[PDB]
């Protein structure tokens, strides 16, 4: 016989171990593989698809009203419209997105993001907006003079009703953590603010309040690691008809 | 176009741009396509050689985690005056992935899945005075869906002519089996937009081709003079996984295992009319640095 | 260039001038079932131009507090034309779909539609643990109305529904959406009267709004089956 | 390490680095 | 200049020296350089072929010793009338290397460390009359830092969808896991001269990138009619170690794990104003041969 | 030959005649961040001669019972010149430092200074288990004073502090010390307002002593940042 | 199957065993290695750096006064100034050094040492010292006639304010033990004494009491083996906030 | 003996005999 | 601004180069000393130690 000795870790069940185990059905022939459309082989394919932000996560926004921001004609210049907190761990506008749900299965993240905004006013509606990204450090900028000093894009509503604000990966560390401290230097991403560059100017038969829809995806330099269970789902009891699977 | 991606992609340096006829930051959401604006085209970038690997978000790694699928405690004792609705030293379980919600939401990120499932069974025992824990032998017999399951601990269905049984003890390492890909189709339907019978009275959403089988587990021992409480936890790990057509994750809490019904929580987050918890205004910043 | 599009199938054609670049679902185009994936051994009927043609459904009124509309495929077409006669006389079925959705208004109107094709859209019911019945699901040509389109009537989310093959009808940009669907099933063929492979969902993400004269704005759905096969000839149910 | 006679008995296959994001991000035809 | 050193260096013979302009025994401490006076230049030497290997003082060998990092005893019993500040058949532990001072002073000989940590978990049990020791099953679940940890023994967070759990018994060999290098930087900061938040109210010296994670350990069994005291000892062994910028060792005793505060002992040795115990004069020899 | 040294950075120069051979920390010299170690993808600003120049701090009085002085970097320079304006307008930061410390006296004076640059000098407090606060650490341009320099204010030892990049100012040998520091962090760039990579410590190991006339002896610190990069342009805090 | 049998030592946990164990996180990608200055790959790199001796380990020497020896002008010839005990295990002047702290993690040691002395008087201060090393056997030499018969160096204070006393490896055995018996023949290293060779001669404006600072490093023939825990650190209770890592 | 699919799972790497003491003992420039 | 630090030792002299830093090619000897075409700047000396 072969002289052996057992190591520490013998007989344990790690839930992430990668071994071969006993076939319960020998000489079983699985069904032949058929081509099915839309195979996913890496979850970063899913994360690069744009999905709507709930920027209007306020009360008196009921259901689908949370998925759009209503901008109007203003009588003062340089006015703030909305801002977006960029914490993907924390329950903000970025949580229920394709980039936000798959990332909460992980703890560390890296890479650039993109914010796409589609203007959903009338053809007659004109206007210009500035979409600023501010790297972290201080407070969120509240005036336009303060906010345009960071990464921005000026967007006129015309024949193309969409822009992209690339949110660049500007970090000291290779990765950022999904830690509970949103004000941490390893977690805080910065801020996105939108201002009037000119004004939303409509005629008398366009609806005077127009809408934006914000989208967020990840770019192809995006990366996730350290896998954990999602805080988005959970139970304190067995589900209905789960006892009937034992009957 | 399909390519092999082992690390995240590199950044190239860019310069001042000022060209008529070229507007890469403008896009068309209406086509259904995601924006292809690169970070080189929006800001001025530097050269970054990105060495961040992407292997942990592989669908094989994302899903091959052993997850709890079944948890059943039964009293192991002499069952003569016990009611007939109880588990008289054995239980039956129709194998599903719907009962525990971490694996359920994770598998329901896809429309179709083809995987082999390795099955770890963890048995634990407690005294129902204290005199010691017995080293009992358990039998887990894999019965296919709809076939004859045993009605007793000592029934003659446990002899397992062709049904695969595993016999294992409590003092051993946990029993581990690999169940193959057993669907009559080329993938499991995680969602089934249909009715599984030719009459208009069948169940909606339940395809019995998706069902693996029954897992009949008994204690091979006879009863001791004292009782014990035996908890059998079953762990499933998918492997050799192909996945098709990804889906929105479930936001509202699950109500049942039979269907995708929803109620939502009473307040935000994850309420019916409010998935994300509320802030004061759209120009209010929740964790603003002071 | 991508705004003008003529779709010619059979004796049916659709010209549009205010369109987007059309969507092929998952990069795939429809085809017939090849021999190395076939299961049923009898020779299928491929009626082509009798069934591979646009079928226009009843229009729906886009109103003030609309929540959305859904049609399940092939259930929405199982009683229409020679597609419905090949469905009712055969046991098996395989095809893709070319869905074209039409909605126009003036240049003083605003609004956005999410026109999304969902595979295997198993629905849920609200505030009950009883599953939806047959009549809740198999509506037919009229289709249904979303109850809670913010969670897509299944507990998930409208925000992440752009993972499915979709387009938008933003009324200042386009007035039509076109999604080409292939066969989307775990089986190569299927019994068309008890299973739906695709759900066309049309959802008011931005509601209809104007301050000009009030006209009725309809949303019209033309669906063309593509590469129909039918196996298992019998009588009609 | 696979000494079993069935191919599905083997360990997990974590070497599939083929991606195609364009079937979700650019499904348009032109 | 970097070279490969496997043994200590050899001595060459030297002779009578008497040269003007050459003074190798004189040096310049003020430059910050260590003296390069060789023993051949100070005395007359012989040829010694030195075969003494140097492999035991390698930083890989110096640090890869399994050291105790956690020791937690909890009462394993029925917890209904127990206070809520106690460990009701489970505990949580934020993984740190600061709690036990042999590994702490040894790791704090460096400013930066990059290592993989293998984690051995040793469970021991005692009866809280005597009737025997149960062979209990324990679950150690690795939760990342700041994530949701379980609040019960039988909570639904223990199902471990994606959190890695190890299930192990008391009669087994101890459970052993390898935890990777999990910092978001290229090395762990053993010392952090900074504040970890963008506000002026954060903690000094605590970088949460340095924190490995949480280690939630429960007993999977239910309570027996008698109680037991379960002690779980966790052992960490660094491996694949790179180390940068060495530091003075700590002389004074540690006060806390959160900081590098100092008090010193009351008398020498290792007092604040006297690290080395005292002698009578500078010309007094303590262990003088008589 | 090694006693005379001119250090020319920007519009700033320092000639010294009574120096030692200068110290490059860990054998390393400063450089810019290369592309294979870069993380932040935007183009950094490299202001060079506007920031890569000597910055002289306030002198300290070397007296009878002095314990020592410390300055934390880049905190001691975050409000000085165009280095401080690039610090306050950017999120990220990377540079090395050329520290030059000046202290002269007559040939009848005695004394020795340990001029030591400590990486990640996490301080401790004395006789309490509460951590040092923000104001105990982030002194700024004035720096701090050692409380117990015999244990380096962190429980360790002054005797073993020659493991760090150091020089000596022995007043009979030299009157200046020069330490060239590279970037010393686990991250390639860093937020300069909440983290200090280097601490310059100057410690009276042998106190000042003479029997001639009493003059004030100052200790002056000139710090030149080297190869400054700044990423993440925004407003100023 | 393979016929096996378990050896003695099966299932044990040695704390110094060198085996491969189960990855808790499969397919985890660690952070890319960055060049950090000052890598240590062997602890004998640290041991060769000179560090200050507490030769003045007396009472009424408080704190930093222990790190210097105050010499003065004397009125007698051949006078002893200080001596240094060379036991590295024992709490003497060599314990809190870089050579002294790393060696107390080990039990056996070998190799040459160096004592560097920096004179920190004024420029005007002249003088000559003799720094004697005495191999073991007898008492420590108290007169200069007795002490110069061993290894010594005569040092004049001038333009170079430093000398090195090489303490040669003069031992019968290959290694010396860090045993508790300081008077053992396997442990005792010998003695270092310093004498006036001439006198410390200063003028009337130099400070009449000048200082030395003693340094000790190891040479590159130095070697340590048999690793043990250090007697320099220890606890009789849990530290503060250690219970809060469980809360 | 390493039958795990991750490289960090391996045993300790005790073959790094490269030294450079001159970055601590002679850090001067000339 | 432009400076030089000078220790008094074996060489008892330094040079402060005053660089030509002007917008124009030449500067005028006009009566207005506070003019932008005439004012050169300032030289100051401080105690370094």
């Amino acid at each position: 016989g072969v002289p052996t000795y057992l190591l520490p870790g013998s007989g344990q069940f790690l839930t992430t171990d990668d071994h071969s185990s006993a076939p319960v059905l020998p000489c079983f022939n699985p069904t032949p593989e058929m081509h099915i459309p839309g195979q996913v082989r890496n979850m970063l394919e899913v994360v690069q698809v744009e999905s709507m932000m709930e920027i209007n996560n306020t009360e008196s926004a009921v259901g689908m009203e949370r998925l759009k921001v209503d901008i109007s004609a203003l009588t003062d210049v340089d006015q703030l419209l909305f801002n977006i907190p960029l914490d993907i761990q924390l329950d903000g506008p970025l949580r229920n997105t394709l980039v936000g749900n798959i990332s909460r299965y992980y703890t560390h993240w890296s890479g650039s993001l993109e914010m796409t905004f589609m203007f959903c006013g009338s053809f007659m509606a004109t206007g210009k907006l500035i979409l600023c990204y501010t790297p972290p450090g201080g407070s969120c900028p509240t005036t336009r003079e303060t906010a345009m000093l960071g990464t921005h894009i000026v967007w006129d509503f015309g024949l193309q009703s969409s822009v992209t604000l690339i949110i660049p990966w500007i970090s000291g560390s290779h990765y950022r953590m999904f830690n509970n401290d949103a004000k941490s230097t390893n977690a805080n991403v910065g801020y996105v603010t939108c201002f009037m560059q000119t004004n939303l100017i409509v005629p008398s038969e366009s609806s005077d309040t127009c809408s934006l829809i914000g989208f967020i995806a990840a770019k192809d330099d995006f990366s996730l690691r350290l896998m954990r269970d999602s805080p988005d789902i959970g139970q304190i009891d067995h589900l209905h008809a789960a006892e009937a699977a034992y009957q | 176009i399909e390519s092999i991606i082992k690390t995240a992609t590199d950044t190239v340096k860019s310069e001042i741009n000022a060209e008529l006829g070229v507007v890469p930051s403008l896009n068309a959401v209406e086509t259904g396509a995601t924006s292809n604006t690169e970070p080189e085209e929006a800001i001025q970038t530097r050269t970054v050689i990105n060495q961040h690997g992407v292997s942990e978000t592989l669908v094989e790694n994302f899903l091959s985690r052993a997850a709890l699928v079944s948890k059943r405690s039964f009293e192991y004792k002499d069952h003569t005056s016990s009611a007939a609705q109880t588990d008289k030293n054995f239980f039956k379980w129709t194998i599903n992935t719907r009962s525990f919600v971490q694996l359920r939401r994770k598998l329901e990120l896809f429309t179709y899945l083809r995987f082999d499932a390795e099955i770890t069974i963890l048995t634990t025992v407690a005294v129902n005075t204290y005199m010691g824990l017995p080293n009992l032998t358990l039998q887990a017999m894999f019965v296919p869906t709809g076939a004859l399951t045993p009605e007793k601990q000592d029934s003659f269905h446990w002899q397992s002519g062709s049904n695969a049984s595993v016999f294992f003890k409590i003092s051993d390492p946990p029993a581990r089996m690999t169940i193959p890909f057993m669907c009559i189709n080329s993938a499991y339907s995680v969602f089934y937009d249909g009715f599984a019978g030719f009459e208009k009275s069948g169940l909606y959403g339940i395809n019995p081709a998706d069902t693996i089988g029954n897992l009949c587990v008994r204690i091979v021992n006879e009863h001791q003079p004292v009782g014990f409480t035996v908890t059998v936890r079953v762990y499933m790990k998918p492997k050799h996984i192909k996945a098709w057509a990804p889906r929105p994750p479930r936001t509202l809490p699950y109500m049942s295992i039979a269907n995708a019904n929803y109620k939502g929580k009473k307040r935000a987050p994850n309420a019916l009319n409010a998935i994300i918890g509320n802030r004061d205004s759209v120009k209010t910043m929740p964790h603003n640095i002071v | 260039s991508d705004r003008v599009l003529q779709l010619k199938l059979g004796n049916s054609a659709i010209v549009t001038q205010e369109a987007a670049n059309y969507c092929c679902a998952y990069g795939e185009w429809p085809n017939y079932l090849p021999d190395h994936e076939a299961v049923a051994i009898d020779k299928p009927t491929q009626p082509e131009t009798a069934t591979d043609r646009f079928y226009t459904l009843k229009s729906v009124k886009w109103e003030a507090g609309s929540t959305g509309w859904w049609w399940k495929l092939p259930d929405a077409l199982n009683n229409i034309g020679m597609f419905g006669q090949n469905v009712q006389h055969h046991y098996l079925y395989r095809s893709g779909f070319l869905i074209h959705v039409q909605c126009n208004a003036t240049r003083f109107h605003q609004g956005a539609l999410l026109v999304v094709a969902i595979p295997e859209h198993q629905r849920g019911a609200h505030n009950t643990n009883t599953s939806p019945g047959f009549d809740d699901i198999m509506k037919g040509e009229e289709g249904g109305t979303f109850n809670h389109p913010y969670v897509l009537d299944d507990g998930t989310s409208l925000a992440c529904a752009t993972i499915f093959p979709h387009q938008w009808i933003n009324l200042r940009t386009n007035n039509s959406a076109t999604i080409v669907l292939p066969w989307m099933n775990a089986a190569p063929m299927d019994f068309p009267l008890r299973h739906n492979q695709w759900t066309l969902a049309i959802i008011p993400v931005v509601p209809l709004g104007t301050r000009t004269m009030s006209s009725m704005v309809p949303i019209t759905v033309s669906i063309a089956p593509m590469c129909c096969e039918f196996n298992g000839l019998r009588h009609a149910i | 390490i696979n000494f079993y006679k069935d191919s599905y008995a083997a360990s997990a296959s974590k070497q599939d680095f083929s991606q195609d994001p364009s079937k979700f991000t650019e499904p348009v035809v032109e």
